[PDB]
């Protein structure tokens, strides 16, 4: 699993670098991002680029295969991730034409980050959705270090305990997001026996939610065990394509998201799920998934985390579907 | 001005698999509400599963019998609005086994301990359910709620009557 | 077994402020962020800044030749005179499971209703023929029009660029500055001198000037025509707004900077090749794959086609090759 | 500041097919200075053709032969100055064959006809060559040039030789 990347040039003309990770290049211009590798190359539009590098970064490589697009990704290995082009397109693949490296996941998060920072400019937050920032199109115009450094929040055990992940609020910096405007924000009555104070906690989670400040992005609220709740609000598209490698379940909480479901491996187009407020619904491990959301919605994503799961999938000890009837 | 959509038990409207090449059964897809508002009160159903963990929905409706669990769960709250009871008990191990998971009926007669506390939650609030607590729930109007638990003698799975077969 | 003409206004949304649309049995919505079309057993959405783009081209070309796909899903196909509407015609997928679905129609009654839809959904400052830093955004609400951008008189000489009645050269006193882009491009006329009585015969022009100030993107306009060849040059910056399944073979000869072109299989939509063309590059596009270009600078291009109504049918038929030349 | 990229007979910098699934010869890919680069002078060789339309390269080197065709065809200057000199054919039908098509090579000595006039082009700058007229060449220093007309006694095919065949 290699180690091996490197900050290339900085070009005269468009001010930014390029950076090398194992055999594959990267290089942006004023529209495009542009990769390499020994045999090929691609191009995807710089905005859809550094939104998906965004959340790959800001994930740590999430679960299971993080698709920027129909050809380029990621797979964590949890301590290895494996980069590739054209590992589940049926062309590339049928064609013996796709590549992957396999990186120590520290080593290629290290250049993602430089990536990241270096092709984020002034006014453009990746995190955001497209009406909340400005243009990512040009040459180099200073940065935006502050939007895509963003701290992870993730709840030990849940939101609001002692010493636990804090309840947001105007003072600490999280104000309700426009479209949530009308949320209504008032906590839970509380009213602990003396001595009980920290166990007997209750929080306005949809309040929560309408706080954050970055868009699809699941952030743990509750956990039991591997069980972890992690909600989060959405706005314009999810910016990859998730082939996850366990089940995952999705609960709307409000408003709408409609799910392009392809195959994991092919992404042949499979189904479309329409979910509103209060629909629940599986992925199964054998697709991938991208959400649409006009409105800025809240999503609890809910996940397994156990690490025994992709391997029982590949051994067919655990189904793809966790439930049949 | 903005409206954010929320469902209710009395205002719901399901979404749904649209099929390209696909078993929509494959999606396990339900509607919490919809389930909640078929059922018996705070009767607990399945509308997740992965592996031993689940997610129930259940309506409130007046006064529970008494829950206690080996592990924690959180309750968040739907729509209406719930008053939670905790009690710490004197001797957990009397009425939930250590080698168990899932919440456990523990009965209607009051158990032996000391009391902990009241949360009430309306639509949008989720409350932690602590290890070694028994928890009740008092509902006036009918309400919704969800569970994040883990499989065990209270919960229903009835997934043939609650998912979409298109 | 006729072809359709039924198409339909629907009601304006009063939050958006958008119209929907209708033709046969697909409908047209878009919200602040999508265009969200519909048809029997069917849906599918496209972000509304593509849609608008593929939109304004397909509007702007009397659709075209062959296939204009929107994207891999969504598009249309000219039959000159009718043309089919499409969901997953030339998607793997859809038609394995038998889930593609095609209407036909009259094409004045499709282009009157995409003209409606293209005028009703784009904004004030937003100009869906330009590059994306040439203009302003389409999200949010209605919010005025810009209906002139979206209605430019198509150019077309019949014999070449600034003969005597024929399409003029472009200049900044008839309303065509040079495009920041090409600010550097020399643009001197050609010395031409007539003998007496010859003047309507002796005519050159500045073709690379001409293209410098073309005002749009990747729209391809005849400059120049013998018989059914045409050369039909254009200024292209960004992405081309549609993948185009030609009825024919077409040629793409670089004439500035780099285009690379996304090949793929026409039928499917696999891909197949990444063609790369710098100044001075030509090749073929075959007429079994689709192709989708990338130019990071506002690049000159000539597209030359051959017109002949005969061929779509010829290579339909097996009898004209798919490639135009072997060896 | 904004440069933009023209190639030159000296100076070209030629692109390619990557093949994901497909053969290269399908793309027909060739550069036409490249292939000016390579020919004699006034050489018309096809670097495009769709049926009987084609697009030929040619480099100027000095003076041309005359040409005259049935059909107007244009000509396109490419890199470096070239002066076309246009003459009025008093009877064309005595040089080309009214139903030939393609350009025919009619000789050095001047055709009986009437001055119709001269063409400067550099780089970029496209003419008509109206049919009934014959047309010369003239180019000081070697320049590409491009031809808009359709395949006949002087085009020149040599695709095995001009285009991309491996990968
Ligand atoms: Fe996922
Ligand atoms: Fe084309």
């Amino acid at each position: 699993a290699r180690t091996d990347t490197e900050h290339l040039a900085i070009n005269n003309e468009t001010g930014y670098r390029s950076f090398r990770a194992g055999g594959f290049t990267f290089t942006r211009d004023e529209y495009f991002a542009r990769l390499t590798w020994p045999g090929g190359s691609h191009i995807i539009p710089i905005d859809a680029f550094l939104r998906a590098m965004m959340r790959d970064v800001a994930w740590g490589f999430f679960y299971g295969v993080v698709n920027f697009d129909h050809v380029f990704g990621t797979i964590n290995h949890y301590g290895e991730v494996t980069m590739f082009a054209g590992r589940f397109n049926d062309a590339y693949r049928n064609a013996g034409r796709d590549h992957e490296e396999r990186f120590k996941s520290s080593a290629l998060m290290a250049v993602f980050k430089d990536i990241l920072s270096d092709w984020t400019v002034e006014g453009y937050d990746p995190f955001a959705a497209p009406m909340e920032t400005g243009l990512p199109w040009g040459i180099k115009n200073g940065n935006n270090d502050e939007a895509i450094s963003r701290q992870r929040v993730t709840a030990r055990r849940m939101v609001g305990l002692p010493g636990d992940t804090p309840v947001r609020t105007d003072a600490n910096g999280f104000p309700v997001n426009r479209q949530f405007a009308d949320v209504p924000q008032e906590q839970p009555v509380v009213e602990a026996e003396p001595g009980f104070e920290a166990e007997v906690s209750a929080y306005n989670l949809f309040g929560y939610l309408s706080r954050s400040d970055v868009t699809w992005n699941p952030s743990v609220c509750s956990v039991v065990g591997d069980s972890l709740f992690c909600p989060t609000s959405e706005e314009f598209i999810l910016p990859v394509e998730h082939g996850n490698d366990r089940c995952e379940w999705f609960l709307q909480l409000s408003d709408e998201i409609v799910w392009d479901v392809k195959d994991k491996e092919s992404g042949k187009p499979r189904a479309r799920v329409t979910a509103r407020a209060g629909d629940i619904c599986c992925m199964p491990a054998d697709i991938r998934h991208q959400g649409y959301s006009t409105k800025r919605s809240m999503l609890l994503v809910w996940e397994n985390g156990s690490p025994k799961i992709p391997q029982m999938i590949a051994d067919g000890t655990a189904p793809v579907v966790p439930v049949t009837f | 001005d903005v409206v954010t959509e929320f469902g209710a038990l009395t205002d719901y409207r399901k979404g749904g698999v649209e099929i390209i090449d696909d078993d929509p059964r494959n999606y396990v897809f339900s509607n919490v509400f919809e389930v909640a508002a078929n059922a018996a009160p705070y009767e607990r159903v399945a509308v997740g599963k992965n592996f031993e963990y689940v997610i129930e929905s259940a309506r409130a409706e007046g006064t529970s019998g008494w829950f206690s669990c080996a592990h924690d769960e959180f309750v968040l709250a739907m729509d209406g609005q719930i008053e939670v009871h905790l009690l710490k008990l004197d001797n957990s191990d009397a009425y939930v086994d250590p080698d168990s998971e899932g919440a456990v009926a523990i009965g209607e007669a009051l158990p032996e301990g000391r009391k902990m506390g009241r949360i009430v939650l309306r639509r949008g609030h989720m409350a932690l359910l602590p290890v070694g607590a028994a928890y009740r729930f008092y509902a006036e109007q009918p309400a919704a709620m969800l569970f994040q638990s883990i499989e065990g003698a209270v919960t229903v799975q009835k997934w043939g009557e609650i998912c979409q077969t298109e």
